[PDB]
């Protein structure tokens, strides 16, 4: 199906309140924008609600050259993390992605 | 552009008139008694006026997209079928950056009008396609 | 026969908290009641109301179903003071403060 | 020798003491008077924009 789509409304810190126009997703969603504008890839989840048409949310990679009208899109669901014996023997970033340069991890399942 | 019409009440005192109703908000309780201070008062109680206006704006909303905010609402091909009382409250409430608070500003201009012709409003809910022997049981 | 009133729907929320923005402004809520929040079809998130304001809106203090709240949700009003079960069934019990059973292994108050 | 050195230390806790708890007392007033200018509203700015 199609994804929802926001745009920044104001940025204080690594805080960054974004309007949707149809609905606001629940709390705890992730938002992704893609690393073409900000130069890395950014995920960001919901943390609370300010009014309707509007949601506060907290970034995980840094804010550098982030703008005030930047397309985000909803994943439509929380940060997913990879498991199984795959995430044996390897090295962990917040978002769940690997570091350690060895190569892709070989899941089967994400969970939140 | 604006006439001196409405830069008189603009400029004036509106708010502590006598209204059909004491309305709870912030500032959207202004922004909702200006237009029925204009509807009663220069357009002579065509309160449907705005409130067709509202649904225009809507229409208008959603074929340009949400960053309507940057232009100028007088001074467009689009908005040229709005009222010029709505382009003047438009342009305040992009001076007062409250652009954000639309929908709880009809929500209050709509039980305005409804208070002042006194149609109280009821929603229904049915179906995926309407059945004319449950409206009618309803 | 049974018509739940509505007041509002929900404006923000904050963790455990949540503020209510009233959909009409001659009707009024009580003080220390409890709220009910269409979270979804199925389900209801009961609440409590703990401060109003001059806008009109409502403090609201959360207490089931927190996470499936959003923003938007039709708020609705018991108006009746927060009352749980009791009675001598209870003893032997583990149990929410909302009167819910914690499983392990008529009267109101 | 062994009293001076432990009156310096309690001299230097006392003091620590006293100036966290007006610091702290402080940061209550700050605090306060920080909640009561999010309470009071914002006006209206009402002015010719054309």
């Amino acid at each position: 199906d199609v994804k929802q789509v926001g745009y920044v409304q104001q940025i204080i810190g690594a805080v960054v309140d974004v309007t949707f126009t149809d609905s606001v997703p629940p709390v705890l969603t992730a938002l992704t924008v893609d690393a073409k504008e900000t130069g890395t890839l950014l995920t960001m989840e919901i943390v609370q609600h300010l009014d309707t048409k509007t949601a506060r949310c907290i970034c995980m990679s840094s804010t550098d050259m982030l703008r005030l009208r930047t397309p985000v899109v909803n994943t439509g669901s929380q940060i997913t993390v990879p498991v199984g014996e795959a995430t044996l023997g390897r090295i962990f970033n917040v978002m769940g992605d690997a570091i350690d340069q060895r190569g892709p991890v070989k899941n089967k399942v994400r969970w939140p | 552009v604006p006439s001196p019409k409405y830069i008189e009440i603009y400029q004036s005192d509106f708010s502590r008139n006598a209204y059909p109703l004491e309305l709870l908000g912030g500032s959207h309780v202004d922004f909702a008694k200006l237009l029925y201070s204009f509807a009663d008062q220069v357009e002579n109680k065509k309160f449907e006026v705005y409130v067709e206006d509202f649904k225009k704006l809507d229409s208008i909303i959603a074929e340009k997209g949400p960053f309507w905010a940057e232009e100028k609402i007088f001074q467009s091909p689009t908005f040229q079928g709005l009222s010029e009382g709505f382009k003047f409250i438009l342009g305040w409430i992009q001076s007062e950056g409250a652009i954000d608070r639309l929908e709880n500003v009809r929500l209050a201009y709509k039980e305005l009008v409804n208070e002042a012709r006194k149609e109280t409003t009821a929603t229904v809910i049915v179906a995926k396609e309407p059945s004319g022997n449950d409206l009618a049981e309803i | 026969l049974e018509a739940k009133q509505k007041i509002g729907f929900v404006h923000g929320i904050d963790g455990t908290i949540a503020t209510i923005a009233p959909a009409a402004s001659k009707v009024t809520v009580p003080y220390n009641t409890v709220l009910e929040i269409a979270v979804s079809a199925t389900n209801i998130a009961n609440a409590l109301v703990f401060n109003l304001e001059k806008d009109g809106s409502i403090g609201v203090i959360l207490l089931d179903n927190i996470s499936e709240v959003r923003s938007g949700q039709d708020v609705y009003a018991t108006g009746s003071l927060l009352k749980i079960p009791v009675g001598f069934h209870m003893l032997g019990k583990i149990i929410n403060p909302l009167g819910k059973e914690i499983p392990t292994g008529t009267k109101l108050g | 020798g062994n009293i001076t050195g432990l009156m310096q230390l309690a001299d230097y806790t006392y003091n620590k003491t006293r100036k966290e708890l007006i610091t702290a007392e402080l940061l209550e007033i700050i605090g306060t008077m920080t909640a009561m200018h999010a309470g009071k509203k914002v006006g209206l700015k009402k002015t010719e924009f054309w």
